[PDB]
RNA sequence: CCAAGUCUCUU
RNA sequence: GAGACUUGG
């Protein structure tokens, strides 16, 4: 009893067996999780108020996504008698000299914000790990490949080993993608990755008491008759569509920049024509999966944005391609709202001809999407309600928004219960259908959530991780299920008692989609029998298996000053340095990539080059590297990729195009390289350059 | 007047500037821009059936014939543009010149036939 | 100027503006290097022609004939063009280039117009140097076709400014686009400001500094700059056109008036509230930024005062 | 090769009767340059025997490649020959052979990777482009004719 | 038709 | 490397779990890295590169 | 070659 | 505005 919520006993176990060791908590996801962190970091709390200069030491809070991050230290300010600092790229964090992070860290006891920020800050020495008491990190499933988790996870193992500070992993999932066989080797890697072993509840008592705070929602799938005919309006859009691409095809815009494969094996549509492809592909995959009616919401998305991509034209002929789309668009709408007034006919009160249209002009899916929701919550309570909705493409959250807005007026029984809200990931969509310059709508959909605003939410996969919000009394998985973690957060999101889960499948992927539930199920009970019967007294992974962990990426490189280039990120370093050499608004161009042939890369690399990978970057004319670097012969393109942009950025740090810290030579730096030499009768009156 | 005035005659201007040149016009048409394509829909109304005479008419010589004697019927007047494109056939870009924008282009052997469906599938 | 350059280059060693050199004493300033790897002098003239076909044109154009061709495509190869891996950008020339041009334009001025004063004469090296006038010369020549260049942006600047400038038949002016009062009649009048790629004029320089890499004649590069400038260098000797606001502020009937710059998405325009002939008549000038807003009017007041005075 | 088993010969089979061998053993054999593989629509994609390109930029089309491949059609539609020239002068006028080889420098504004220009006017030069299996494919014909 | 030799050019090169 | 005069080791052990455990004890205890080879692994299929 | 989400840097 | 990462197709 304390405002404080005084740690739970769990709570306290934990806190105490991670004091002592750097491990991993797996917990569903709750306030419980973040208040273990709190706690583990108030533990830690010595060494926060001397100065780092006096062998002070600070707290390193790693969060995966920048909203997360600000939650996150919302909450550690709100339940902390601490001072914590926030830092992403909005910040102006790039910029901020060495003065300000000493007074900032001096200020802020606690650290937080997005991985690669704060991997930047310890590879550019701004601080040492020495000089950090402990770092935790939420949501570590995530530290898998080159993940920055990784990343910053492998600096350990290239400074002073007695050092080190303390890791502490957050999670309420462990595995990342659909890997769900062979569960003890991943765990292991895991573990390995990270300095420690995996932790839970596992007394009965634990569990009950586990059990206040998380609830195991009650789960039921529904499925739909999966017609397959299809309208004539559908074939007419589709045959527009396809006259619209083969002119699109030499449309013959003015030159960009080449675009090719990820992999540099193929070239590329551009990015404004392949822009205008992708558009009305998912448009055509709208319209085949929901529709007609769906289609209507989404031809109107398309409409907003190719008038915003209009007004944010630049050329002539892109001008022209963009409204050419807009015209598309708006005949297919037109057409569209043809066929919906060519069946009018049937009736014309409007109000319920909108639901039987619905009904018709839209998919089995849809049909059986909006009767459950109606049966749901026929004539609850606004705030009683607290359901999500889980779609897969980004456009799709728009439609079904649309969508639903249209349903909720025009039936009688739900216009005023429900209030549809949707929100996705970043490159945030227009929220508004009438394409208005500017809007006086402010509040933001999770705020609305959060506050009760808006009570029916429909998201694709940004509110399942992290995101803190109030327990949902239904969470309803439109589209099908993919992957374990996805499931295991949306399971978990639906945290309420009495909480109903849903999920909507298609008949004929009604088995599949069994298959996959129950494996993610065996997955699930394997995972908990696994923490709870396994035993070990050593409880942290041994240093030649740490070791043995990393080294199979390439080593990394340190110079003198201790500046650590992470292979990883050296075509980041790469394209940060030759984003400075231009001095046009237009003359700005990026390093241009070629991959070696067989019989060039016979008369270049010999019989050396053969069965292996081999890229060959060649920087623009501008700056001093021409010699056209060769990567070594690696496995596969990626790792080639990788270790070209490593010997490229050695080379450069080597004619001293980087300032012994491995980021450009701002002008300022770059011209104090000079001031001595050039500036000797300087000095003498108290002036310098 | 101070919102009437100061922020006002003044959308209204920096708008127009931007059709005068910069932009390729905006909808300053009053229907919502969900609606904004039934506008040949509300097309006026008389003139539409004398387009629809028109159109269905077999009286035409030639698709480039049939598209001015409909488009003028129409009373609007279309810019023919050349647009450089890769095709051997030159591609030719049409503008309909009214508050509902509108953009056509195809090859020359086309563009004219596509007048005609384009105004089929929307004057109905 | 007492001493010319062979001997008062050295007066840099004696004040060590650049540092003394026994390697390199300052008399010797015309020693120019253009070391490390941006240069080779070693690819054959047929990938040149293959990046340059029809080079007589070009040479009779210019009218210089040239004898290293090299020089011309390192020259023309703006930094935006992927294919050429043989040489660097124009940029590192166009700089030593810049300062020759400024060099040798201001010598010519000054041996041969000792009847106009020195204020004006600064107005003048400004002007002429100045990368609006060295565009028009450029395009008058029509060396912009040749340029290898990689980027949309820049290429429909060029064509945009070519085509205005054609329409005032080669001849600098006001950069107006005077969209409304041939400009039609309209309630109210106002216009943009053309805007003036720089890439031409570097382009050119960075020709004009191929030049004298190639020859080592400084005689005969003069030679060819006062055939390219001849008319400009008649016409500013009788007039001078000084900055376009301070022309109007000058000017004893002008008293413009510039409005608050309101904001609308990224465009942004200043209402000039001037008189001409007793009678009050509003233009707005438009820009992109405040001051380019406030130039464009300033542009177009004078455009229209030069109509109304003339 | 009676010796070999059975899963080899099959094998050396396959590669021997595969595409790419047909191709290759035809290709040095120089019939595909014959082939007919386009649809005959002579007002486009065609050119009628007493009538052929400009002789300059002809020669400039053939000899300099590089200058070959961004040519785009326009720039032959840019070259609207007065008929003096397409009748008697053979090559064009200077002055139309200059403005045509700035286009086709202006062309270089545009796409040099993703569009090849020279598709869809290869007919002018006489090249042609043929799918493989095609190539194969009159291979066996013109042997299943002589059985 | 001949250009004035300029007095700095010439100068420097006599 | 072998091509220049370099030269390997070679554990070799009676049974394959021997083998892990012998070659387990060698990476905890050595700074060298070692490979482990059985039949399990594919060993027979890996190529000359 | 396509979908989702995330991050960095920058207008 | 540019790039990257993860996962999946």
């Amino acid at each position: 009893e304390d405002v404080e919520i005084k740690p739970r006993g769990y709570q306290l176990r934990l806190v105490d067996h991670l004091t002592k060791s750097n491990g991993i908590v797996y917990l569903p996801t709750g306030s419980g999780k973040t208040f273990v962190a709190i706690l583990v970091l108030k533990r830690f709390s010595q060494d926060f108020d001397k100065p780092i200069e006096s062998g002070g030491k600070r707290a390193l809070f790693m969060c995966n996504t920048v909203e997360l991050a600000r939650q996150q230290a919302m909450a550690v300010r709100r339940c902390t008698n601490f001072k914590v600092g926030f830092y992403v790229g909005e910040q102006g964090v790039d910029d901020w000299t060495r003065g300000m992070w000493s007074d900032e860290i001096k200020k802020n006891q606690v650290l937080v914000g997005t991985a690669q920020v704060f991997l930047d800050m310890v590879t550019q020495t701004y601080v040492a790990l020495s000089s950090l008491s402990v770092v935790i990190i939420d949501e570590c499933h995530h530290g898998t490949g080159h993940h920055p988790f990784r990343e910053f996870m492998r600096l350990f193992t290239i400074a002073n080993q007695t050092k080190l500070p303390r890791v502490v992993g957050l999670t309420g999932v462990l595995i990342k993608g659909n890997e769900i066989t062979n569960v003890a080797t991943k765990l292991k890697e895991l573990e390995i990755t990270y300095r420690g072993n995996i932790i839970t509840v596992s007394d009965t008592k634990e569990m009950e008491n586990v059990m206040l705070y998380a609830t195991k929602p009650t789960e039921v799938m529904v499925s739909f008759p999966h017609q397959e005919q299809v309208l004539t309006v559908t074939r007419l859009i589709s045959a527009e569509i396809e006259k619209f691409y083969v002119s699109l095809d030499l449309m013959n815009i003015g030159v960009q920049p080449i675009r090719r494969s990820k992999s540099l094996q193929c070239l590329r549509d551009p990015s404004k024509k392949s822009f205008v492809k992708q558009l009305f592909n998912d448009f055509l995959y709208q319209m085949k999966e929901y529709g007609i009616y769906a289609a209507s919401i989404a031809i109107i998305s398309l409409i907003v944005e190719f008038d915003i991509k209009r007004r944010q034209a630049e050329t002539l002929s892109v001008k022209l391609m963009h409204r050419t789309a807009l015209t598309l668009c708006e005949k297919i709408r037109h057409l569209l709202v043809q066929k919906l007034q060519d069946m009018t006919y049937d009736d014309d009160d409007d109000n319920v001809n909108t639901e039987e249209v619905i009904m018709n002009f839209s998919t089995p899916k849809v049909q059986r999407f909006l009767m459950s929701l109606k049966v749901s919550f026929a004539d609850k309570d606004p705030k009683d309600i607290c359901c999500l909705v889980f779609v897969e493409r980004r456009y799709t959250c728009k439609c079904i928004y649309g969508l639903l807005l249209n349903y909720i007026q025009s039936t009688p029984e739900l216009r005023n219960v429900l209030t549809p809200q949707f929100m996705v990931g970043r490159n945030n969509i227009s929220p508004d259908f009438e394409s208005v310059l500017e809007r006086k709508w402010q509040k933001s959909a999770i705020q609305q959530f959060r506050d009760g605003n808006a009570n029916l939410m429909i998201c694709s996969s940004v509110l399942e991780e992290g995101i803190d919000v109030q327990a949902c009394n239904h969470v309803f998985i439109l589209d099908p299920v993919k992957t374990f973690n996805m499931y295991v957060q949306s399971k978990g999101r639906a945290r309420t008692t009495e909480a109903k889960f849903v999920l909507f499948t298609a008949d004929k992927e009604r088995e599949k989609t069994i298959q996959q539930i129950y494996q993610y199920r065996k997955a699930h009970n394997d995972i908990a029998e696994y923490l709870k019967d396994r035993v070990l007294e050593k409880t942290e992974p041994e240093l030649y298996e740490i070791k043995g962990h990393f080294q199979d990426d390439i080593d990394p490189f340190t110079n003198e000053n201790g500046a650590v280039l992470l292979p990883n990120n050296a075509l980041a370093i790469l394209h940060r340095y030759c984003q400075t050499i231009p001095t046009d608004a237009f003359g700005f161009v990026i390093p241009w990539f070629h991959v070696l042939q067989e019989d060039e890369r016979d008369r270049i690399f010999g019989v050396s080059a053969k069965g292996k990978h081999v890229i060959s970057i060649n920087m623009p004319v501008n700056c001093m590297l021409r010699d056209t670097i060769y990567s070594d012969p690696m496995d596969n393109v990626k790792t080639a990729k990788i270790s070209a942009a490593f010997k490229a950025c050695k080379v450069l740090y080597s004619l001293g195009e980087l300032n012994e810290r491995f980021v450009p030579k701002t002008l300022k730096e770059r011209v104090a390289s000079i001031a001595d030499v050039h500036f000797e009768h300087w000095n003498k009156y108290g002036d310098s350059v | 007047e101070s919102m009437e005035e100061l922020e006002a005659l003044r959308r209204k201007k920096f708008t127009t500037y931007w059709e005068l040149k910069e932009a390729g016009s905006v909808d300053h048409t009053g229907m919502r821009l969900c609606d904004r394509h039934n506008y040949f829909k509300n097309f006026y109304p008389t003139l539409k059936k004398e387009a629809i005479e028109a159109i269905n008419s077999d009286e035409y010589e030639s698709s480039k014939d049939k598209a001015m004697d409909v488009m003028s019927s129409l009373k609007i007047t279309p810019k023919i543009s050349e647009v450089e494109s890769s095709s051997l056939v030159p591609l030719l870009s049409v503008e309909l010149n009214c508050a509902f924008d509108v953009v056509l282009m195809a090859k020359e052997t086309d563009i004219y036939d596509h007048i005609i469906d384009y105004f089929r599938t929307m004057l109905i | 100027k007492n001493y010319g350059l062979q001997h008062a280059f050295k007066m840099l060693e004696y004040f060590k503006i650049c540092r003394a050199d026994i390697d390199k004493p300052l008399t010797q300033l015309l020693n120019l290097e253009l070391g490390g790897k941006k240069m080779r002098a070693n690819v054959n003239t047929t990938e040149i022609d293959g990046f340059l076909i029809n080079h007589y044109y070009l040479e009779k154009n210019l009218g210089y004939t040239f004898k290293d061709r090299r020089y011309l495509l390192q020259a023309l190869t703006h930094p935006s063009y992927p294919t050429n891996r043989i040489t660097g950008s124009y940029q590192e020339l166009e700089f030593i280039g810049n300062a020759i041009l400024d060099f040798l334009i201001s010598a010519y001025i000054f041996e041969n117009n000792t009847k106009m004063n020195p204020g004006a004469l600064t107005d003048l090296r400004s002007a002429l140097v100045n990368n609006t006038t060295l565009a028009c010369i450029c395009v008058r020549h029509r060396l912009h076709f040749f340029i290898l260049a990689e980027n949309a942006k820049l290429s429909e600047i060029i064509s945009k400014f070519v085509n205005f400038q054609e329409s005032q038949g080669h001849r600098v002016t006001n950069y107006v686009r005077i969209l409304l009062e041939v400009p039609p009649k309209g309630e109210f009048n106002m216009s943009t400001n053309v805007d003036v790629p720089k890439a031409l004029g570097d382009v050119l320089e960075a020709l004009i500094a191929a030049v004298y890499l190639d020859c080592r004649d400084l005689q005969r590069t003069w030679e060819v700059i006062f055939n390219l400038f001849e008319p400009e260098l008649q016409e500013f000797t009788r007039k001078v056109p000084i900055n376009h606001i301070r022309q109007l502020v000058e000017h004893k009937h002008a008293k413009p008036v510039f409005s608050s710059p309101i904001v609308e998405g990224e465009t942004v325009m200043v209402s000039c509230q001037f008189t001409c002939m007793e009678k009050t008549i509003k233009v707005y000038g438009f820009g992109s930024n405040k001051d380019q807003a406030k130039l464009s009017a300033a542009k177009h007041a004078l455009q229209q005062l030069s109509k109304c005075d003339a | 090769y009676s010796d070999w088993n059975e899963g080899t010969l099959t094998e050396v089979k396959s590669k021997l009767v595969s595409n790419r061998n047909l191709l290759f053993c035809l290709i040095d054999a120089d019939i595909p340059k014959t082939l007919n593989t386009i649809q005959f629509t002579p007002r486009y994609t065609w050119l009628p025997p007493g009538i052929s390109l400009p002789h300059n930029v002809l020669a400039l089309w053939r000899e300099n490649p590089e200058f070959a491949k961004i040519i785009g059609p326009h720039n032959l539609r840019d070259l609207a020959l007065g008929d003096e020239e397409s009748l008697v002068k053979g090559n064009c006028s200077d002055i139309n052979y200059n403005r045509f080889v700035e286009g086709c420098r202006a062309n270089g504004q545009s796409f040099y990777a993703g569009a090849d220009f020279s598709s869809e006017v290869n007919f002018c030069v006489g090249l042609v482009t043929i799918p493989n299996k095609v190539i194969a494919d009159t291979l066996e014909a013109l042997l299943g004719v002589i059985v | 038709g001949k250009v004035k030799p300029l007095l700095i050019l010439q100068k420097t090169v006599s």
